[PDB]
């Protein structure tokens, strides 16, 4: 928390969904990387402490 | 009331302020007078009944 | 009389003070002075509602007064964005009209 | 007329027809036109979420669904806002079969 | 996602950042008091034995 | 435990559900039964 | 929270620790 109060950086995870909506797949798939990317990371969460 | 957006009370006045009620209210009153009777006329579904007012 | 109130109506909708300042930044001088879910900072009303809506979980989304105060502040500051509002004038100011 | 109308695409606000939906009449006033064609989409911000897709066959489902999230659009209050497309939890395999289901009896 | 993801404000000055942000954990003088109790530490151990 | 009891396409959710369905209840995955009191086959 | 938007928008173990 002490470096919470000093550091410039703010971690912002809309960077990473934004740049992946992106993505050309064919929906004609059952697999979906891109989504298993989101899902699998879970960008919305808080707390990076 | 209150305006969610605006965050404020409005300032439409209130019912005490307007002319056509008084208006509406005195006329009533002049029309009925003595009788015990209030409304000036009563509205059936074919055609009026009227009031037994002189006036 | 009612310019009055039109005028309040007008400054209402479209001052919510997000207005831009030069200076650098500075982790005192922040209009997130204290988010509600974390206290951490981040500069402006825009980022500050984002951060207050993002940590609640997204099935749990109801519409609210904030809710809608979000959109009206999103509004507001991409119209203010917009230059010909930026630069632009209704009446004469004795050096235009000469 | 009949092969032309087995081939088509139609357009949006007409699509309105095999499900009985309409315009009110207070967007009269408004603009419509533009708010289907760029303001509700589908396929959203997050990707796909397998919940999102929608064969080659039977595509009106898009259509119906353009007046279901401009409707949510139009109901809130506040200015209109651009809204896109969450989990439907039958996927369009199972909203065309309940759709094809009560298009049996009208 | 803490390593994917991560931004600055968005036109900052970092002299001024840090010039700010340091300046009350400097304005604190706790770590001097802690010195005292290093010496009185010492000198127990020393006269216990 | 509720968000755990709530990936891939809908049919093969369907499929998946109705294998382990199937195979839920048969007498291959079950333990630790009981003797029966024979008293027959000697 | 609907009050907040209005002015918004407008032991050993713990005694070592202590220690
Ligand atoms: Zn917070
Ligand atoms: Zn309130």
């Amino acid at each position: 928390v002490l470096l919470q109060r000093i550091s410039p950086l703010q971690i912002d995870p809309t960077i990473i969904s934004n740049t992946m909506s992106t993505v050309s797949e064919s929906t004609t798939q059952t697999l979906s990387p891109a989504s298993s990317i989101l899902g699998k990371l879970r960008p919305s969460n808080s707390d990076f402490s | 009331l209150y305006d969610p957006v605006l965050q404020k009370y409005d300032e439409i006045p209130g019912l005490s302020h307007n002319c056509p009620l008084w208006c509406f209210r005195e006329i009533c009153r002049h029309i009925s007078g003595p009788l015990p009777d209030r409304a000036p006329y009563l509205y059936l579904s074919a055609g009026v009944f009227w009031l037994m007012s002189p006036r | 009389p009612m310019s009055t109130r039109i005028a309040e109506a007008t400054s209402a909708i479209v001052s919510k003070h997000p207005a831009r300042v030069g200076l650098p930044p500075t982790a005192s001088s922040g209009h997130g002075y204290q988010c509600h879910v974390c206290s951490a900072v981040l500069f402006s009303p825009l980022d500050l509602d984002a951060h207050v809506a993002s940590h609640g979980l997204h099935g749990n989304m109801t519409l609210t007064s904030s809710e809608i105060q979000r959109h009206i502040t999103e509004f507001i500051s991409s119209w203010q964005n917009h230059p010909i509002v930026q630069v632009s004038a209704d009446v004469e100011n004795r050096k235009t009209a000469q | 007329l009949a092969g032309k109308i087995m081939l088509q695409d139609v357009n949006t606000v007409q699509l309105a027809r095999v499900v009985n939906l309409a315009v009110p009449d207070t967007w009269m006033s408004l603009d419509f036109d533009t708010m289907f064609k760029h303001h509700v989409k589908l396929l959203p911000k997050d990707g796909r979420h397998l919940n999102t897709d929608i064969p080659p066959r039977m595509g009106w489902l898009r259509a119906i669904l353009r007046f279901l999230g401009a409707g949510m659009a139009m109901t809130a209050t506040g200015v209109a806002v651009d809204i896109y497309l969450e989990d439907i939890h039958g996927g369009g395999r199972s909203l065309g079969q309940r759709f094809m289901t009560w298009m049996r009896q009208e | 996602v803490a390593l994917l993801s991560g931004k600055y404000p968005p036109d900052l000055v970092t002299n001024v950042w840090y010039a700010d942000a340091i300046y009350p954990m400097y304005a604190d003088t706790e770590v001097f008091s802690n010195l005292q109790r290093d010496v009185i530490t010492c000198e127990a151990v020393q006269t216990l034995v």
